């Protein structure tokens, strides 16, 4: 079997649309469990940094208990059936999914009725969540990766929207009140912006019957009748350094202004990633990974480990890589991944563009296995693209990919770009913005 | 090949010289990245002999003296043990360099 | 009979420690010497457990299984 | 439309199941009982090199060719150990997994083990074994099962610190020798056909006895080991012989592991269905996380409490763990609890064997367990048929036996074995 055929052997995605403006989408497959889940735009990048802990505080207390079930009785509801409920939210989305058993699927859709409809705020639920919150944050600033995204997140869109946390500071946390709450769940949780998804082994038909009778008195109206719009943000090159020398060892990332969602050549600065890829210190090949970078690093020890991330927003994004190393190689990785970063943009080879689309065709399809990451899926791509992409389609978009538009994509993206840096731990030897600024372009081009 | 050949290469191996100074043939070549690592790899007695040899070779042409002729390595007890590390090394190059060709 | 070291025979040195805080002028027999060992690895700062959200699903409740890879980094799963 | 499993038993002693999914990605993995179960104190670490030395070189691939050749076409090269067996899977697209096969089974048959490579990745030995005990459940459960047998399940998964540098490759020889035999592995492949996989076995897989050597039986120890390493919390497990493998009263130990609690299923939620996390809860005002474990292995099996304390406070916190544990052990539970039990334990195979890699790993630990696949519907019929009179067997079974217990942090006020 060629595996285009055998990629057109899996079942679409069903969508269709209520009254209300909330999209309904399911994904069938021979599984006995099931994911539902309900996937919203609002983020921080909703927030007009006075509620900008609002949506994190929100999915804190949305398990906490409802106006029909108090408290404890919802989470009987979940335990009493082995359902795992979960929720998340990102800068732009907010999920609140469950894995259940196919018997139970009308009953758990009851939940997803009024976790996101009728949630309600005890106060000393509130105060409860506020110094947990707290303590939640004290505890996830040691964690140095996400202090430097969050850091890279703040020097790349100033003053705009998209810096801020999904958290939020401290301070707001100490003053969001229920009236608050209550506003954000007015504006935020409406019903063209909320997609039901579900995956494994639901029917499309029984799915939008519970939806319809569960999810039909949500909103579509608007409180003040004024749009929230969801303007464009201003990309900024700059750094930020915090230099703490007691931290054993230094987190640095380096990104660029990458398009987005809508673009599709992204889906060939995938391919770039896929050259450079990762590198951890307990990986099995050695000197001998494809990688140059990752094999220099392993030939040389220069760093404990490397990634490379293309984050997405509506219109606009991050592309870029981030390691962590001891001080004294510091400057090195950075020449040494700018290196790899020109190469891409001027000594692009077939060889490595059809290593990368392998790379990448193996970890999509292998991505999109298991219930959750496919309804995770479908509800990200229609809040993002308003449709489902099938892999069939992804397919075929990766297949167009050669060198040529590789290195013209990479030439756009990459090649004297101001960057944004982010950099913590012992930082003394990472370089100076004019000398990374300078490394974004060669002089024998 | 048969009759002179081999007298010829015993002949050249005495014409030679590195015979009377305790030297193999193997403790002659000059290194590269190939001989460093087929060194590398090789076991602790070997590589032991081999320094100890090499050092005494150093040692004997200092004084610009030479071994007593009894204690020249013979033609036919001189053994090459480092060829099969420095053909393995060799060939895992060779399979480096024609993947890096396509 | 006091002196708790000198009533193990053979045993007084190893129960007890004598350091010496300003050495005399006779020097003791075995001056010994500690040698140049290695170094552990360095890591990074792990995730503290603050709360008590943060610690459920901490404790462990199946065996240790452990998953090594050529590409994938190494893990392991209680 | 997937169809069938097929299974095939050959006359060496070879298990060949594969599953003809259709599927755009194909994964082939074989299982061999090679774990650190079968090593004596001569060997000791052996296992853990030969999981790190899968990469190396093989009489018939390099070790460059391996790595550049398993990157080239995007798959995926793992090797996933325990105690008892160890796993090697490939992953990759159905037109090139064929020859990933091939890699895999030179990784399997003919190792080389060349003695400079095994030189070199001592160093990785270390590095992984520092990473792994970055994570403190990782040392509890090791200490744990050191005291809890005296032989053939105290060895560690990680290689001893005296052992690194004392390994050499002959040691790494005689283990493939006598532990990767013909009888003790099975072919599991999905994505795939029966016949590709009966050529490959007929290729390279048809040399060895199939016996192997034995092991040594397992003996239970008991005991306590206490590490004064100072942490902020302290970690406790507590310990007792509970039923292997196959055994009737698995099902049953696995049934009270659920019913006393083994995972949050709300996320940030407050384990309202979790008996010993309800007990602790209504105890004491600080962070912890009690739960129950469970380890069963093919001769013998461990069960016992968790516990996730404050340093001045875990007297209190395992006592009440342990207290509610002998109230549920003089039949005071109800018959709705066994029945969420259930469903939570049920609900956990089923979300166990829904990826890839999760199925493979069933099939392949049934194929050297029981040498017969079962269906999972027959699984949850199993499941269902345990009473709550069984389940208080088994948590009389606990209260009543020897226990062990491996406990880290500050231990100045937790209590000993003849304390509880």
């Amino acid at each position: 079997a060629t595996f285009a055929q055998a990629l057109q052997s899996v079942p679409e995605t069903q969508v269709s649309i209520l009254d209300n403006g909330l999209r309904v989408a399911s994904e069938q497959s021979s599984h006995a469990t099931c994911t539902v889940g309900v996937w919203i735009d609002a983020g921080s990048r909703y927030e007009t940094e006075k509620n900008n802990g609002a949506g994190y505080f929100l999915e804190h207390l949305a398990f906490k208990g409802t106006k029909n079930r108090p408290g404890n009785a919802l989470e009987k509801e979940v335990e009493s059936i082995g359902a795992h409920l979960n929720a998340y939210s990102t800068r732009e989305h907010t999920a609140y999914l469950i894995k259940a058993l196919s018997k139970d699927l009308p009953k758990v859709v009851e939940l997803l009725a009024d976790i996101v409809q009728n949630s309600s705020l005890e106060d000393s639920q509130i105060e409860k969540e506020r110094d947990v919150i707290l303590r939640e944050m004290q505890e996830n600033d040691a964690s140095m990766q996400n202090v430097v995204f969050d850091y890279l997140h703040a020097t790349a869109f100033q003053g705009t929207p998209l810096a801020q946390a999904v958290e939020g500071p401290s301070e707001n946390v100490r003053r969001l009140s229920r009236t608050d709450l209550t506003d954000y769940l007015n504006r935020h949780y409406k019903a063209p912006r909320m997609v039901l998804a579900a995956a494994g082994g639901v029917e499309h038909q029984q799915l939008l019957d519970l939806a319809q009778k569960h999810l039909s008195s949500v909103s579509r109206v608007y409180e003040e009748d004024a749009v929230p719009g969801l303007t464009p943000c201003r990309f900024t090159g700059s750094e930020i350094r915090h230099r703490d020398d007691a931290l054993p060892l230094a987190h640095v990332a380096i990104a660029v202004e990458g398009p987005g969602w809508a673009n599709p050549d992204n889906v060939t600065l995938q391919v770039a990633n896929a050259i450079i890829g990762h590198y951890d210190c307990t990986y099995g090949g050695g000197v001998h990974l494809s990688s140059p970078l990752a094999s220099v690093a392993v030939a040389n020890k220069l760093c404990q480990s490397f990634q490379t991330f293309n984050i997405s927003y509506s219109d606009t994004g991050l592309l870029g890589a981030h390691f962590v190393c001891d001080a004294m190689s510091i400057d090195d990785m950075v020449f040494f991944l700018q290196g790899q970063w020109m190469r891409l943009c001027t000594s692009a080879t077939e060889s490595e563009v059809t290593r990368g689309k392998n790379i990448l065709r193996n970890a999509l399809v292998s991505h999109l296995d298991g219930t959750t990451p496919v309804c995770e899926d479908i509800g990200r791509s229609l809040l993002t693209y308003g449709r489902r992409i099938p892999l069939a389609e992804w397919e075929s978009r990766i297949q167009e990919v050669d060198a040529q538009m590789l290195r013209d994509i990479c030439s756009k993206y990459f090649y004297d770009q101001c960057p944004a840096v982010a950099g913590y731990g012992p930082i003394e030897q990472l370089p100076d913005y004019n000398r990374i600024r300078s490394g974004m372009f060669w002089l024998r081009f | 090949s048969s009759k002179w050949l081999d007298g010829f290469r015993k002949w050249y191996y005495n014409a030679a010289g590195f015979n009377k100074l305790g030297l193999m043939r193997d403790d002659t070549l000059h290194e590269t990245e190939d001989v460093k690592e087929a060194i590398r790899r090789l076991p602790e007695d070997l590589y032991n002999d081999r320094m100890f040899r090499i050092k005494r070779a150093l040692d004997l042409t200092m004084r610009h003296q030479i071994l007593p002729k009894d204690q020249w390595t013979k033609y036919e007890e001189d053994k090459f043990y480092l060829e099969p590390y420095l053909k393995e090394v060799i060939r895992e190059r060779k399979e480096r360099e024609e993947w890096a060709k396509k | 009979m006091l002196s708790v070291a000198a009533r193990s025979g053979p045993f007084a040195p190893v129960l007890s420690a004598t350091s010496r805080g300003v050495a005399g002028a006779l020097r003791p027999l075995l001056q010994g010497a500690v040698p140049a060992a290695s170094e552990p690895p360095v890591l990074d700062v792990k995730r503290p457990f603050l709360c008590r959200e943060s610690l459920s699903g901490q404790a462990a409740a199946r065996p240790l299984v452990a998953t090594v890879g050529l590409n994938v980094p190494a893990s392991v799963r209680f | 439309q997937p169809q069938d499993l097929e299974f095939t038993k050959l006359p060496n002693g070879l298990v060949i199941a594969s599953l003809e999914n259709y599927a755009p990605l194909s994964r082939i993995g074989l299982f061999v009982k090679a774990g650190s179960r079968y090593e004596d104190s001569n060997n000791l670490g052996t296992s853990h090199l030969l999981r790190l030395a899968s990469s190396l070189t093989t009489k018939g691939a390099s070790s460059f060719k391996i790595t550049r050749g398993i990157e080239a076409v995007g798959g995926k090269l793992s090797v996933t150990a325990t105690r008892e067996n160890m796993a090697y899977t490939v992953e990759g697209i159905r037109s090139d997994i064929e020859i990933l096969m091939e890699f895999l089974l030179n990784v399997t048959t003919a190792p080389e083990f060349r003695r400079w490579e095994v030189a070199a990745l001592r160093s990785q030995l270390k590095i992984d074994k520092a990473v792994a005990f970055q994570n403190s459940q990782t040392r509890i459960i090791e200490n744990l099962h050191d005291v809890a047998y005296k032989n053939a399940l105290a060895n560690p998964l990680y290689c001893p610190d005296y052992r690194m540098g004392k390994i050499t490759s002959e040691e790494l020889h005689y283990f493939v020798q006598n532990h990767f035999t013909s009888a003790r592995m099975a072919l599991v492949g999905l994505g795939v056909s029966h016949s590709v996989l009966k050529q490959v076995a007929e290729q390279f897989l048809n040399m060895r006895g199939g016996l192997g050597l034995a092991g040594a039986k397992a003996k239970y120890r008991g005991g306590e080991i206490r590490e004064q390493n100072g942490d902020n919390l302290v970690h406790a497990a507590i310990v007792a012989e509970s039923a292997a493998i196959g055994n009737a009263e698995a099902n049953a130990f696995s049934v009270l592991q659920h019913l006393l609690g083994a995972g949050p299923h709300i996320k940030r939620g407050n384990n309202t269905t979790s008996l010993l996390s309800q007990s602790v809860a209504k105890g004491s005002h600080q962070p912890f996380d009690v739960s129950a474990f469970n380890a069963s292995y093919s001769d013998s099996g461990l069960f016992g409490i968790y516990t996730i304390s404050q340093a001045a406070a875990a007297g209190e916190v395992i006592n009440a763990a342990y207290n509610q544990v002998k109230a549920v052990a003089q039949g005071n539970l109800s018959s709705a609890d066994v029945q969420a039990a259930k469903n939570k334990l049920k609900a956990g195979y089923l979300m166990s064997v829904e990826t890839s890699e999760g199925f493979l790993s069933e099939i392949g630990s049934q194929a050297l367990a029981a040498g017969s696949y079962m269906p999972p519907s027959t699984v949850l019929q199993q499941i269902d048929s345990v009473a709550d009179a069984d389940v208080v067997k088994a948590a009389k079974k606990f209260v009543s036996g020897k226990k062990s217990m491996a406990a880290s942090g500050n231990l100045g006020h937790t209590p000993f074995l003849d304390e509880l």
